[PDB]
């Protein structure tokens, strides 16, 4: 036996997780996706803060359903990266 | 002799003139102005004593001084009364955030250390069983405090780390501090700070699944805290691992929740003691120059760079030679100002669509002392950060302008 074993042992590991977003205040919004969008903060609605409405593409990419949902209703792009919506 | 009597705590003459005083119309306003005023002198007297000391422990007990001293006075020779405990609460409010001429307010930061240094397992200046009288009492100046944001963010940041590293002292403390906050400040206000706490219980009674799933097969144990990134500001410091097998934990994790994204934070992961402090808890290179222990597998060279450093220099390692040992935040803070800017943006981005909802065309002299009331929940912004809302919302498309001999802020939608 040495002092320089550094041997397998109990751990203690440690993670972030998120939604499904390279967020970086997700451009539909300047909210955090585990967060209120501008429309509900303002109003400070009674839905639930940390999963308030999250809807997923065909890309499986994350976006706020209310912020998509404005969006589909003008443009016909995917908003985080203006391919074709799905 | 209102001015005279208020200022003097002995004998009869302060007692019947509360009797005379509850008799007139004017009298018990006066009383309450000149006792508002007398509040305000001696709490900034007891508050500027401290001057280049700013012990947090003796700032909140000077606050909590004066405000023991004139309750048990108005008690003792006036009367328990909303107008008077509202005259102290006012004026402590007024004083606590501080106005000194060379220096911005320290009062949040001095908060957040005295909660911290209750709730930490050294328990130096407060100890156990009686920091839950403490921090009942810490809900006085908790209430008087006008940015209860950053004193939050302050707090946050703190607790963050204290619960991650172990270095709280009882878990069921801090949840009980955070209750005390949440009923101080607004449970909607101080939400995330319960989130960060749960994070730890929650993925705590998590690993009884993770074990369970790591003695299921082979060939792909260990404790875990998966953290809510949203709230959380600690970050993975853009680091071996003492049990080594974290992707099964991955694997667990996403398949326990096939609708969550997850990154490891292997800056902040702890091991165990001992070989046969006694510390061996971080940063299990297993390897000769520290420099050299930079051979890793492929990984982050920032990181890597940083563990290093902190391996070389603590206890383990006792350029020539090298051998192992025998046996055995107010920078912090000023830089979390800036997440502070960026939160105040996005939540006068919020009050400013509110205010806009409600009227829809304005001008800046009458938008002032409206946000000052839409955002005094949480912080009292300036007028340049009000403009700095505004001054970018007009090209997000929130707000438009036509006119042209006058003010204007029309919104948009
Ligand atoms: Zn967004
Ligand atoms: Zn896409």
């Amino acid at each position: 036996a040495g002092k320089k074993r550094f041997e397998v042992k109990k751990w203690n590991a440690v993670a972030l997780w998120a939604w499904d977003i390279v967020v970086d205040n997700c451009a539909i919004c300047r909210n955090h996706i585990m967060d209120l969008c501008i429309e509900c903060q303002a109003n400070q609605a009674s839905a639930t803060s940390e999963e308030c409405t999250v809807a997923w593409g065909v890309c499986n990419h994350a976006f706020h359903f209310h912020c998509i949902s404005r969006w589909l209703k003008t443009r016909q792009v995917c908003p985080l990266d203006n391919r074709e919506w799905e | 002799e209102c001015h005279n009597i208020i200022r003097q705590e002995k004998k009869n003459d302060m007692a019947n003139m509360y009797v005379l005083l509850r008799a007139v119309s004017t009298g018990l306003p006066h009383m309450i102005q000149e006792l508002q005023n007398h509040i305000h002198d001696e709490g900034l007297r007891a508050t500027s004593n401290l001057t280049q000391e700013n012990m947090p422990t003796l700032f909140v007990e000077s606050v909590l001084e004066v405000h023991g001293k004139f309750v048990q006075l108005i008690n003792t020779v006036l009367n328990g009364d909303q107008h008077f405990m509202s005259a102290l609460d006012k004026a402590l409010t007024s004083v606590v955030n501080y106005r000194e001429p060379k220096s911005v307010c320290k009062a949040p930061e001095l908060l957040a250390k005295y909660c911290d240094n209750l709730l930490k397992k050294s328990a130096k200046g407060m100890t156990e069983n009686e920091v839950e009288d403490r921090l009942t009492s810490f809900i006085t100046v908790f209430k008087y405090i006008d940015d209860k944001d950053v004193f939050q963010k302050f707090y946050a940041r703190m607790l963050a780390k204290r619960l991650i590293h172990g270095l709280s002292m009882s878990m069921d403390s801090e949840e009980a501090m955070i209750n005390k906050l949440k009923q101080a400040c607004g449970y909607e206000f101080t939400s995330k700070l319960h989130r960060m706490y749960t994070d730890m219980s929650v993925s705590a009674d998590l690993n009884n699944k993770f074990n369970n799933f790591i003695k299921n097969q082979d060939t792909v144990s260990f404790q875990i805290y998966v953290l809510q990134a949203g709230a959380w500001p600690l970050t993975q410091a853009p680091p071996q691992e003492l049990e080594k097998s974290v992707q099964m934990f991955e694997l667990f994790y996403s398949q326990h929740f096939s609708g969550r994204k997850l990154t490891w934070l292997h800056y902040l992961c702890t091991g165990e003691v001992k070989m046969n402090v006694a510390m061996v808890t971080t940063y299990q290179m297993a390897v000769v120059s520290y420099k050299e222990l930079q051979d890793s597998t492929q990984m982050n060279e920032k990181e890597l760079t940083k563990t290093i450093k902190s391996l070389l220099d603590v206890k383990m390692i006792n350029e020539s030679s090298f051998s192992l040992n025998m046996n055995f935040t107010p920078q912090e803070m000023e830089q979390t100002r800036s997440a502070v800017d960026e939160d105040r943006k996005m939540y006068l981005q919020a009050a400013i669509v509110r205010i806009m909802k409600a009227r829809k065309v304005l001008r800046h002299n009458a938008l002032i002392q409206e946000v000052i009331s839409q955002s005094r929940a949480r912080f009292n912004p300036s007028i340049s950060m009000i403009k700095k809302c505004i001054e970018v919302l007009i090209d997000k498309q929130y707000i438009e302008r036509s006119q042209a001999s006058a003010d204007e802020y029309s919104y948009v939608a």
